[PDB]
C-alpha cells in the first residue's frame, strides 16, 4: 500500500522519509 | 520569493512566500492551490518534517527550493 487518496503516488512516497510514510499508511488504513 | 511544493501524487505546486514566512501560511496557501486544510496537510523538506510554528528560514530553505506535501488525516 502506497497511497490512498488520489494526492498520493508510489514515486513522491518513495522520496519521502519512511517514519512519515509509517504515520501515513498506518492511518489510512484506519480512517479507511 | 517563490517555493516548490511536491504533492504526493506527482505534482509540485510552485507558491510565493517569504524565507521568515512559517509552515503555518505555507500549508494555507496549500489549502489556497489544492483545498487541503493546514490542520489535516503535513510538510517534509529533505527527508524531514516540520512543524506548523517554525518558517522556511527555520529549515535553511531559500527560493526557488523544493518542498513535499503529504495528508496526514487529522491533528485537531
Amino acid at each position: 500500500g502506497h497511497m490512498f487518496p488520489s494526492d498520493i503516488d508510489p514515486q513522491v512516497f518513495y522520496e519521502l522519509p519512511e517514519a512519515v510514510q509509517k504515520e501515513l499508511l498506518a492511518e489510512w488504513k484506519r480512517t479507511g | 520569493m517563490q517555493i516548490f511544493v511536491k504533492t504526493l501524487t506527482g505534482k509540485t505546486i510552485t507558491l510565493e512566500v517569504e524565507p521568515s514566512d512559517t509552515i503555518e501560511n505555507v500549508k494555507a496557501k496549500i489549502q489556497d492551490k489544492e483545498g487541503i486544510p493546514p490542520d489535516q496537510q503535513r510538510l517534509i523538506f529533505a527527508g524531514k518534517q516540520l512543524e506548523d510554528g517554525r518558517t522556511l528560514s527555520d529549515y535553511n530553505i531559500q527560493k526557488e527550493s523544493t518542498l513535499h506535501l503529504v495528508l496526514r488525516l487529522r491533528g485537531g
